[PDB]
């Protein structure tokens, strides 16, 4: 069984930090790219960043509006994913998914405020 | 450390080549009656989906007039031409003495004596029997070998040369040139290149954008514009005695007619054979010509002064003048509008002296129909009457240009047209690629150890 | 876990990243190497050419050990006269491109008598087979 | 980049009628390896997201026997046999044949 | 060096040693623009033939391959003593020539179509 778990989400001032982190199990998480989504509330389904396999030059390919300020990491060992997000605008308040182009997560809820 | 030596194979390395390109062509041209010049059947069409590859931290240096590139479409636009006079008629039994008088029914003055109608003896599709016919030539297409006088055409004592197939036609359509397996064309993204010299932003690309074989001089059409400014190329700047390529940003407008409607008259010259002539002409005689905008111009022509003082000095007055000399296809600027060849005096274009601190031009045209094309000597082409009035829309898109020379740079330099060679107008469409071979094996120190 | 393909780095994709990145797209510069009167024999002289240009190179990977592989490792060894540098400024700090320019006039040794060692190595085993 | 439209965006399905949608996008989604990468992904409301056909026309892990999809290229189209009460939520076509991966509209189903 | 086909005379304990010289000969590169044409093509042909043949048997990538048939088909009538020191390859097409079709047969029915079906099934467990 494949579960993804979403945590570390919460409120950040207009310009604060934020680390999200996904995590795997039942299976080999060194073999497997892993994608990121988000959902604004009343819009559909967007696209924030890509991650490849360890074994496929592990690099990074990212969205034009989170160009730059989004950056993701990988750990193979604690098989735990990391999103980092900083100076982060008042557009950015959605559910972030974490996905394996099969099975998605619970999400979790993130919201800018003053 | 203990280090082992490890083979690779599929390395992304590369080293430039020369090899033989095939085609890429379009949906329109997979379906056509009317063959062109340039047609189908001889080359693969094309895929919809063009593949461009981006390649990040590549650096690569380009050299436009060492390319082997633009030598090969010369070979094969001038095998494209050939191949398509084979099946019509060879006009062999023209050769024949032409007894010529002037028309003057209702000619203006300058056409005054650019016309002339002729009558000769042609054989019919028996032997046994001749017939008696007449048709209008030019002045440029006959000569005198001594008012009924005696003349005959251009040709006779060099060639007796093929018509032109009366169902094919001369315009052009863009080709894509693809790579074969194993290697590869770089293209350029940089936005002001300048042909020889490193380029920064280099990506990969399966086959190159549509070409279109325009043939012109003087003047470049329907070309493909610059993105920021004007762009002046040249192999040495400081020799004389090397073309100038110009390149513009804005099109000019350029737009002909040919005002008096002609008739086409066939005669059987044997079995199955045809020769087309012309018939009479229906109202008046009166010149063609070409017309360009007087302000549009001015516009154009004071942006190639600002950037030709960047390599002649910020304080130098620059003319510019009229061709010198030579034949009729290198002073003029010749062009196919609709089939028929014009011939364009760009005198009053080139008028202007420029200082360091609803209105239009009329140009002269001349008409021929015997033809020698690509500087070849002993093979021409009869291009046959066109029915009606002809009328063409063309950009202008850059200039070959020319330096005279001569001592005291800082006072004067002059620039008059040039033309000649007809692969400097390839040269300026294939100024971003290269090819290249990739050199997949290579061998690099690792601590893997074989007996596993 | 089903794939999509947008990652995938296409042809020649990874030639400005570092010899240790680039050493995992090979396949993809290895499957080009094979795709598909006058003006219909310098095609197909051309397609013989690349045929047989193909070859030469598997034949030569015929011989040492490396058959039907694209990563293999031998027991050759490399002397600090070749190129005298570390493994952390050759697989992380250089490109293919600049590794086959400096490792340049050194490559015909290499390529020659010091790796065509296979044959100590098929008389050394076939002699081991016969003795039982 | 490419984009995706969906039509209808509402759409009344009774408990037990068949139902169709659609998906179109500006370029062909072919890509190289000769593969056309179509996702329909369903959006339970308070609940994780689904994959129900990949590939245009191939059943994913799960799909009771009941979603089916069909399309050459530029054209998609998806369809519901015995429709339950539990198809409800929103409904989203997503490429992948080259980056940025765009989603659909939406299409959202309700009880009617 | 003795070059291309230089142990043409020497015996076979001499030629077994310079495989790799005739190996690499094998493969190299309207009148004179189809004889070419036509010449590499059965060149490459007759290469991919025998590599294919040496293949289909045990022997892929190996210059000098021996395997597990028995010497009961090709008669030579000859001890290994007399063979690889007073005899050449040249003279040994000679006696076994009409043995060269029967001994073909035992290599790829008798050796590695039999040999690869008890390894399919061994490594199932
Ligand atoms: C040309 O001359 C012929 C006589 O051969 C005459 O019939 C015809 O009208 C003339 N045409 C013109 C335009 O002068
Ligand atoms: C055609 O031939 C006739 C007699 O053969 C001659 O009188 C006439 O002048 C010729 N016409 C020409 C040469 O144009
Ligand atoms: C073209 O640009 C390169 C580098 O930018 C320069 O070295 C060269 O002189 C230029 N050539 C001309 C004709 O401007
Ligand atoms: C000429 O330029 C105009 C832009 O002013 C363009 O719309 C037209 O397509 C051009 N004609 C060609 C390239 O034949
Ligand atoms: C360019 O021309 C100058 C003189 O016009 C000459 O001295 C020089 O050798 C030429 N070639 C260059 C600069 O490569
Ligand atoms: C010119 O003559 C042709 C005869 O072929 C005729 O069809 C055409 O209408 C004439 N032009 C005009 C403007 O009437
Ligand atoms: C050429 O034609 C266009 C439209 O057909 C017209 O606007 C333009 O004025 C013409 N050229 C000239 C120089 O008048
Ligand atoms: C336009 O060109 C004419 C031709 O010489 C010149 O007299 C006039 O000054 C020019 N006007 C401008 C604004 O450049
Ligand atoms: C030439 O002089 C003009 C004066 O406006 C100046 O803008 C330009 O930069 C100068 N070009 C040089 C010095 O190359
Ligand atoms: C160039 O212009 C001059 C005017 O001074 C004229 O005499 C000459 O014939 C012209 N030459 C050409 C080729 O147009
Ligand atoms: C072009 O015009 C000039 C002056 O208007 C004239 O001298 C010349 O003869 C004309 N023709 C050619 C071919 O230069
Ligand atoms: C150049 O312009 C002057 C004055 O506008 C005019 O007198 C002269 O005839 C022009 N030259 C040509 C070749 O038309
Ligand atoms: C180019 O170099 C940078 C170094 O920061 C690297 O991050 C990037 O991945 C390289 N480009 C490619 C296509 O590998
Ligand atoms: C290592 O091998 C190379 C092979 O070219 C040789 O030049 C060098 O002298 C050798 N170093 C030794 C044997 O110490
Ligand atoms: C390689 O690294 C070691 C330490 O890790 C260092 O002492 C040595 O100088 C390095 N080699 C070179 C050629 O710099
Ligand atoms: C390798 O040797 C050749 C000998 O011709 C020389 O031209 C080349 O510059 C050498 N390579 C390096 C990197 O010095
Ligand atoms: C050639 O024959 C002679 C005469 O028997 C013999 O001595 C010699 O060894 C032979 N050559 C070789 C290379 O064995
Ligand atoms: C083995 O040798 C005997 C002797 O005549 C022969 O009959 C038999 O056919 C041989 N076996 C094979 C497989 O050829
Ligand atoms: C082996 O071959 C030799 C010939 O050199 C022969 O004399 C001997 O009898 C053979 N041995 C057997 C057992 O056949
Ligand atoms: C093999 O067959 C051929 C053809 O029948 C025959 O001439 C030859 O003698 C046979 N071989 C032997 C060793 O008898």
């Amino acid at each position: 069984e494949v579960k993804l778990v979403e945590s570390g989400g919460g409120l950040v001032q207009p310009g604060g930090s934020l680390r999200l982190s996904c995590k795997a199990s039942g299976f080999t998480f060194s073999d497997f790219h892993i994608y990121w989504f988000r959902r604004p509330p009343g819009r559909g389904l967007e696209w924030v960043g890509l991650i490849r396999r360890n074994s496929y030059t592990g690099t990074t390919n990212y969205a034009a509006s989170v160009e730059g300020r989004f950056t993701i990491s990988r750990d193979d060992s604690k098989s735990i994913a990391y999103l980092h997000m900083s100076s982060v605008k008042t557009e950015d308040t959605a559910i972030y998914y974490c996905s394996d182009d099969e099975y998605w997560g619970q999400g979790v809820l993130v919201t800018v405020s003053s | 450390e203990n280090l082992w030596v490890t083979v690779y194979y599929g390395v992304p390395v590369w080293k430039d080549a020369e090899t033989t390109l095939f085609c890429a062509s379009d949906a329109k041209a997979y379906e056509t009656e009317k063959h062109n010049v340039w047609a189908t059947h001889a080359c693969v069409p094309t895929d919809p989906n063009p593949q461009e590859i981006h390649l990040e931290n590549v650096t690569e240096e380009f050299n436009m007039w060492k390319n082997n590139m633009v030598e090969q479409m010369h070979t094969d636009i001038i095998s494209l031409w050939d191949q398509s006079l084979k099946p019509c008629v060879k006009l062999t039994p023209l050769c024949v003495t032409l007894q010529c008088t002037n028309v003057t029914n209702n000619i203006t003055d300058d056409m005054r004596g650019e016309l002339k109608n002729c009558s000769f003896n042609m054989t019919t599709e028996l032997r046994d029997k001749k017939q008696k016919v007449y048709s209008l030539f030019y002045r440029l297409d006959v000569v005198q070998i001594n008012s009924n006088k005696e003349y005959r055409l251009i040709n006779c004592n060099t060639s007796a040369c093929t018509q032109a197939c009366p169902k094919v036609s001369f315009e052009p359509i863009p080709i894509h040139y693809c790579a074969p397996a194993g290697f590869a064309i770089l293209k350029c993204k940089d936005k002001k290149f300048n042909g020889t010299g490193p380029c920064p932003s280099v990506s990969t690309v399966q086959c190159t954008h549509g070409i279109k074989p325009v043939v012109s001089t003087q003047l470049l059409l329907n070309g493909s514009l610059a993105e920021e400014e004007v762009m002046i190329r040249s192999e040495n700047i400081t020799n004389n005695a090397k073309n100038i390529l110009v390149q513009f940003n804005t099109p000019v407008q350029i737009n002909c007619t040919r005002p008096n409607n002609n008739t086409r008259k066939s005669i059987r010259i044997g079995p199955g054979q045809a020769f087309y002539a012309t018939g009479d002409i229906i109202g008046d005689i009166r010149q063609a010509h070409c017309n360009v905008s007087k302000a549009t111009w001015n516009e154009t022509l004071g942006k190639v002064v600002k950037q030709l003082r960047k390599h002649f000095g910020n304080n130098t007055i620059i003319r510019f003048a009229n061709s010198s000399g030579g034949d009729l296809e290198v002073t003029t600027h010749s062009f196919n509008c609709g089939g028929e060849f014009f011939y364009c005096n760009t005198s009053g274009l080139f008028n202007s002296t420029w200082i360091s601190n609803n209105d239009s031009i009329t140009l002269p045209c001349r008409i021929k129909q015997i033809i020698n094309m690509w500087q070849r000597i002993g093979q021409c082409m009869y291009a046959p009457p066109i029915q009606g009035v002809i009328r063409c829309v063309s950009n202008i898109t850059g200039l070959i240009l020319t330096r005279d020379g001569g001592s005291t740079n800082s006072t004067t330099e002059t620039f008059r047209p040039g033309g000649g060679d007809m692969r400097d107008n390839w040269r300026s469409e294939l100024y971003k690629y290269k090819v290249v071979k990739i050199e997949p094996l290579g061998v690099a120190p690792t601590r893997c150890k074989r007996r596993v | 876990a089903v794939g999509i393909g947008a990652v995938f780095l296409g042809f020649l994709g990874a030639a400005g990243s570092t010899m240790g990145a680039a050493s995992m797209t090979l396949t993809v510069q290895a499957r080009n190497l094979l795709s598909g009167t006058v003006w219909g024999i310098k095609q197909l002289q051309a397609r013989v050419l690349a045929v047989e240009r193909y070859l030469r190179d598997q034949q030569l990977l015929g011989i040492w050990g490396c058959s039907g592989k694209l990563i293999c490792c031998t027991n050759v060894p490399w002397n600090s006269s070749w190129s005298n540098r570390n493994l952390s400024e050759i697989w992380d700090n250089m490109t293919w491109l600049q590794w086959d320019k400096e490792i340049s006039n050194y490559t015909q040794i290499i390529y020659g008598l010091l790796e065509e060692s296979q044959n100590q190595q098929e008389k050394n085993e076939q002699d081991l087979l016969a003795l039982d | 980049d490419i984009v995706m439209t969906q039509t209808p965006i509402s759409l009344p399905v009774t408990p037990g009628e068949p139902a169709s949608m659609s998906c179109r996008s500006s370029q062909s989604l072919l890509h190289s390896d000769g593969r056309t990468y179509l996702f329909w992904y369903l959006l339970r409301p308070a609940q994780a997201p689904q994959l129900l056909v990949h590939d245009v026309s191939k059943r994913a892990s799960g799909v009771p026997e009941r979603f089916s999809g069909s399309g050459s290229d530029t054209d998609f189209t998806l369809k519901i046999s015995r429709v339950e009460a539990e198809d409800v939520g929103s409904y989203y076509c997503m490429q992948g044949t080259q980056l940025p991966l765009t989603f659909g509209g939406g299409t959202n189903v309700e009880i009617k």
